[PDB]
RNA sequence: GCUGCGGUUAAAAAGCUCGUAGUUGGAUCUAGG
RNA sequence: AUGUCUUCAUUAAUCAAGAACGAAAGUCAGAGGUUCGAAGGCGAUUAGAUACCGCCCUAGUUCUGACCGUAAACGAUGCCAUCUCGCGAUUCGGAGGGUGCCCUGCCGAGGAGCAUCCGGAAACGAAAGUCUUUCGGUUCCGGGGGUAGUAUGGUUGCAAAG
């Protein structure tokens, strides 16, 4: 649960670049 | 283990050619944007023209203000 | 033991040893004339046979196919064959 | 022994081993003491016993200097047959606990330099046999058929388990190091001084 | 001197008067005057004092370990260590320790068999943790080709002319004076085809000069 | 660093094992995993075998007894001291300790 | 070992183990020398300074086999039938 | 407390050990017999070692103890060690009936044995 | 699945020889491994050996004389010429004084002494010493 | 790192299997005198 | 797996690209909805408590038909062949005896354990051994720590993401 929370972090910043690329 | 056949010398060949490029100091030196990324384009010396001047709080442990110039 | 003899190892080894790991490969099987009780016909019969030998005319179950060694039925008796 | 008859086993003497029970070796049995059994308990062969225990004899007696020879053992059945053999071959003897650092601590009071070592059974006097593995002193030992042969050079094959075995060995250990010696012979018997040394003196006795 | 070993006493003794004929009986040396007896030429030298720490509750407790290394160059080399709390006393230790550890150096040649031997018999490789150190055969007139640490075992153990390759972290003093301690006193347990033929066993020191030690 | 041969469970030649639910906590522990241990005791307690006994309804009852196949997991084992830590050679140690 | 103009210049020749025939290094404390005394048939009484001798090195001993080397050597040195 | 120190212990042994025929079961008499037989720096240290010699001494007549070595104790010992009979119990004499296993098969016969005595179960 | 019994055959003499046995069995035999066998044997690295027979690829039994401190096998059988037949044997051989490079030449097989002295490359089979 | 590295825990065995290209492939033909 | 004096006769090992399967969660559609239960809402505890604890619960957890292709998917050890030790137990089959069980230092095939050469930085490993004495065949992977499995490009996917 630290590596991971950063995975999830990490994925929630590329959701955001995703949707602002779109 | 690696290949030790009698005619593997293009696997050989290949395998250390395609694992050069995981070294530091051959893609350094083979990259192709060395020129472009280095401030000097490869020379040793080069000439400018001052700009200001700052002082760089030296690292711990060490406490001094390092008197360098923007050129 | 450091010396052991590999050329002529000791015949109660080499019968109680695996049948491909012996100096030289032997099968453990044979070949025998059963007889059976009233015919009376010598029929040559495989050790491990996996098919039922039946009599010839004698029309008789002679061995029972097994996991192992073929069943002789009972009232039969064997001999090996040379 | 010695591609001779006159040492050869004698009747009385393979006799004294069925009376004591000196061939019944336990159950377990060791691919290095294959040799040293003939087909419950495992019955070991009395003839390989003998010739074991002669060529024991004719090393030990190669110590001329007979303190040189130490014997060691610590079961408690051992200690008259270990006390009996020191008296009769002038050996010296080590009873109960083995002080380690007896044969590689040269400071030690207890210090000793066997130039030959005797062990009643391996697996208890365990200690023994790894203090002259570094000294490099040749040892004999008193081995049942399930003991280990580690660092053993010359291993009598026997039953050093017994109560009465155990005795009957010193003693024929003795009586072939004394024939050898001299001191007796084969007609005479284990005779000294005229006083019988009979195999009941090794022998445990209860308190 | 107060001899209290058999070894001791035959050595005062003057009944064995080489180093040679101990170690072909493997006989272990438990008292330095006995190799100080033996061998009249040996130097010595203190390859490194390094200090050793040990935390305790208030603070840190220093010893110091000192690694010595004695040779005859001819042939006869040891290697000694010792920590101690006082640097005197460390070396003296470590001094002790390698004239108890003095071992024989077998010599050999490259090529031609003239003159007397001057490199190791044949390559022997020595091992210690992590650091392996492999001796090679050379020419006469090459020198030692190795590091200082290796280098310096080996002129103490005569060895004139070798190759060296070391592997590991060899930057440790110890595991590399000791992994080419362990190369050199390979050489003499290497069998090669010059010590097949057999000879006879003879008398053991103390089966020969028994009567002294009785008496 | 590998603190056991066995990685602390009993599985070999095994793929997946089904859980249990430890009887204290909850937990899911795979069985082989899980601290086994079988209690077989009096229904009544040793205190008062003697009072049912004397109020028995019967002249010769045989009192039953329950018995409980205890699962739990490690951290609650523990806790309630099922087991304890060991040394580092004790550790190998597999024989039951004494009763 | 032969070297030189035909001169031997070897410190010494080492043992070698009477079954394997290893060679026994100067540090091998493992290994052991056994002496038999030579006995005549008759009377059976040590010829005195007569004797046998075995060495067995320090791998054999640990690896065991050092009781059933020294019982091959006796046999084949007519010691045992 | 009541622990006796090994500087106690150790001079009660060699007490015991070197006057063993002056120690009797009797505080009053140990006391006397080490007053004259060692010299003790401290009258509570004299009567601690006293003490524990009278302690001591009551378990010898008892029995063994180990570290103490006492002549008759020893001669007993040996008495027993060299205490051997008439005849052996080993004796062909006595050697008569022995029941044996079938380990006769060959052991006992390819050796070249013929045993009268043995009687195959 | 086998693919050189030369190089098997060698590991088990090796390990025979390192465990200190007297004699070792070899699997498949084979024209190649009893010229290996006899070079050894003329070098005096072991003793006899008997090729048993049954009806397939064989087996051999070696005596080993306990003088042998390692049998290697180099795969794949490399081209060695004349050349650099020196510079294979200052690599692979422990010295100068002994140890033998085995190769296949068309004379047969022999040792690096002999094809040095008949002045025949081949292609490289193993080495002992 | 072909000679010549390393991959349990330091970086590094694909989750597992089938499979084309590639690589590698058991013993056996004239030995003797 | 075992048994086989049955048949073919090298047909084999490992495998870029390529393909099947692939826990749990997750997505789509249709049935079910007991239990438990993300999210959510309350009662507690706390300085706060968007938590641990308790209560009520939604998706889900179940089935059918499709997607995803990832796990500490671990033995953190690729596969095939071979050699090196001892002991006694265990699953399956066989052989020989005795009465389903016992015996055979019985034979193979597994899955382990403790006596272990050698190896290893060590922890430890009958393999992680038979390696500076390196060299049986073959596939994949690593090259100080981060930036970073991120940016960009490509590709698969409904999405999450791979």
């Amino acid at each position: 649960m630290r590596e991971k929370w950063r995975k999830k972090r990490m994925r929630r910043l590329k959701r955001k670049r995703r949707a602002a690329k779109k | 283990g690696k290949p030790k056949g009698l005619c593997t010398a293009r696997k050989l060949k290949t395998h250390r050619q395609e694992q050069r490029w995981n070294d530091k100091r051959y893609k350094k030196a083979h990259i192709g944007t060395r020129w472009k990324s280095n401030p000097f384009g490869g020379a040793s010396h080069a000439k400018g023209i001052v700009l200001e001047k700052i002082g760089v709080e030296a690292k711990q442990p060490n406490s001094a203000i390092r008197k360098c110039v923007r050129v | 033991p450091l010396a052991v003899d590999l050329l002529h190892p000791e015949p109660q080894r080499e019968i109680r040893c695996h049948k491909l790991k012996r100096l030289v490969q032997h099968p453990n099987s044979y070949f025998m004339d059963v007889k059976c009780s009233g015919c009376f016909k010598i029929s040559t019969v495989f050790s491990h046979a996996t098919t039922v030998v039946v009599c010839v005319g004698c029309n008789t179950v002679l061995c029972q196919p097994t996991r192992g060694k073929a069943k002789l039925t009972e009232g039969c008796s064997f001999r090996k064959k040379q | 022994s010695g591609g001779a008859a006159h040492s050869a086993l004698t009747e009385e003497d393979v006799m004294k081993l069925l009376a004591t029970q000196a061939h019944l070796g336990s159950t377990n049995l060791n691919f290095q003491m294959q040799q040293y059994v003939y087909k419950g308990p495992n019955i070991i062969n009395v003839k390989k016993t003998w010739e074991k225990l002669l060529l024991a004899a004719r090393a030990i007696a190669a110590v001329e200097n007979p303190a040189d020879v130490v014997v060691v053992s610590a079961r408690p059945y051992a200690q008259r047959a270990l006390l009996k053999f020191a008296a009769h071959t002038g050996a010296t003897a080590i009873f109960g606990r083995f002080s380690p650092g007896c044969l590689t601590n040269q400071i030690q009071k207890t210090f000793k330099e066997p130039r030959l070592l005797v062990i009643s059974d391996p697996r208890i006097d365990h200690q023994a046999v790894t203090e002259a593995s570094y000294v490099g002193v040749p040892v004999i030992s008193f081995v049942n058929t399930e003991s280990p042969l580690k660092l053993i050079d010359i291993g009598v094959p026997c039953n050093n388990k017994g109560e009465r075995s155990i005795g009957l060995m010193w003693w024929m250990l003795a009586r072939e190091i004394l024939i050898l010696r001299g001191k007796i012979s084969r007609q005479t018997g284990f005779v000294l001084e005229g006083k019988e040394i009979m195999p009941d003196l090794y022998f445990y006795r209860d308190p | 001197w107060t001899p209290v070993t058999k070894l001791g006493r035959l050595v005062k003794e003057k009944k064995i008067t080489t180093l040679e004929e101990i170690y072909l009986n493997s006989l272990p040396i438990k008292e330095f005057e006995i190799i100080d007896a033996l061998c009249s030429n040996l130097k010595d030298e203190v390859l490194k004092i390094s200090p050793v720490q040990k935390q305790t509750t208030a603070g840190q407790r220093t010893r110091f370990k000192a690694f010595v290394a004695i040779g005859d160059h001819a042939g006869h080399v040891g290697l000694g260590v010792k920590c101690s709390k006082e640097v005197a006393t460390a070396i003296r230790g470590a001094i002790v320790a390698a004239k108890l550890a003095v071992v024989p150096v077998r010599r050999g040649y490259w090529g031609n068999k003239i003159g007397l031997p001057h490199t190791v018999p044949c390559k022997v490789t020595g091992k210690c943790a992590s650091v392996m150190v492999r001796l090679i055969p050379a020419p006469r007139g090459t020198g030692i080709v190795s590091a200082p640490v290796p280098k310096k075992l080996l002129h103490m153990a005569g060895i004139e002319d070798c190759y060296t390759a070391a592997k590991g972290s060899t930057a440790t003093l110890g595991n590399f004076a000791k992994a080419t301690y362990a190369a050199l006193q390979r050489t003499y347990s290497y069998l090669t085809p010059d010590l097949w033929k057999e000879e006879a066993l003879e008398k053991s020191p103390y089966q020969r000069h028994h009567e002294y030690l009785a008496r | 660093t590998f603190k056991r041969r066995n990685h602390g469970r009993n599985k070999k030649n095994r793929g997946h094992v089904a859980f249990i639910r430890c009887t204290n906590c909850g937990r899911c522990c795979p069985k082989d995993k899980a601290i086994k241990k079988f209690v077989v005791r009096n229904i009544v307690e040793a205190a008062a075998v003697r009072d049912i006994g004397d109020a028995s309804a019967y002249t010769q009852y045989a009192l039953p007894k329950l018995y409980h196949k205890l699962h739990y997991c490690i951290a609650c084992a523990i806790h309630s001291k099922v087991v304890r830590n060991r040394s580092r050679e004790a550790r190998r140690d597999r024989n039951p300790p004494p009763r | 070992m032969q070297n030189d103009a035909g001169q031997t210049v070897e410190l010494y020749v080492p043992r070698k183990c009477s079954s394997s025939n290893r060679i026994i290094g100067p540090k091998d404390h493992a290994s052991v020398q056994i002496d038999f005394v030579d006995v005549d048939p008759e009377t059976g009484r040590m010829i005195p300074g007569k004797s046998t001798r075995y060495a067995i090195c320090g791998a054999i001993r640990r690896m065991g086999e050092s009781d059933d080397a020294i019982l091959r050597l006796a046999q084949k040195d007519g010691l045992v039938p | 407390s009541r622990v006796r120190t090994k500087t106690v212990k150790k001079a009660s042994r060699v007490l015991i050990e070197k006057y063993y025929t002056r120690m009797t079961n009797d505080f009053h008499n140990n006391k006397r017999v080490c007053d004259e037989v060692a010299i003790i720096g401290s009258k509570p240290l004299r009567n601690k070692i006293a003490g524990y010699i009278t302690h001591l001494m009551r378990r010898i007549e008892r029995g063994p103890v180990r570290g103490i070595s006492i002549k008759l104790q020893e001669e007993e010992r040996e008495r027993r060690d060299n205490y051997m009979p008439e005849i052996s119990t080993v004796d062909p004499s006595q050697l008569t009936s022995i029941k044996v296993d079938t380990d006769t098969s060959d052991m006992l016969k390819a050796a070249g044995f013929n045993l009268p005595n043995v009687t195959v179960e | 699945v086998r693919m050189n019994v030369l190089a098997d055959a060698l590991n088990a003499i090796n390990n025979a020889e390192k465990r200190g046995k007297r004699q070792v069995l070899i699997r498949p035999a084979s024209k190649v491994i009893v010229r290996f066998l006899t070079v050894m044997m003329k070098h005096g690295y072991i003793g006899e050996f008997e090729i048993v027979d049954d009806h397939r690829a064989g087996k051999i039994v070696v005596n080993l004389t306990g003088r042998l401190n390692k049998a290697s096998v180099i795969s794949p059988r490399l081209n060695i010429r004349l050349n650099d037949l020196e510079k294979y044997t200052n690599t692979l051989l422990p010295s100068r004084q002994f140890g033998y490079l085995i190769l296949t030449t068309s004379a047969g097989i022999m040792d690096h002494e002999e094809a040095r002295r008949k002045h025949l490359g081949g292609k490289i089979l193993g080495f002992f010493f």
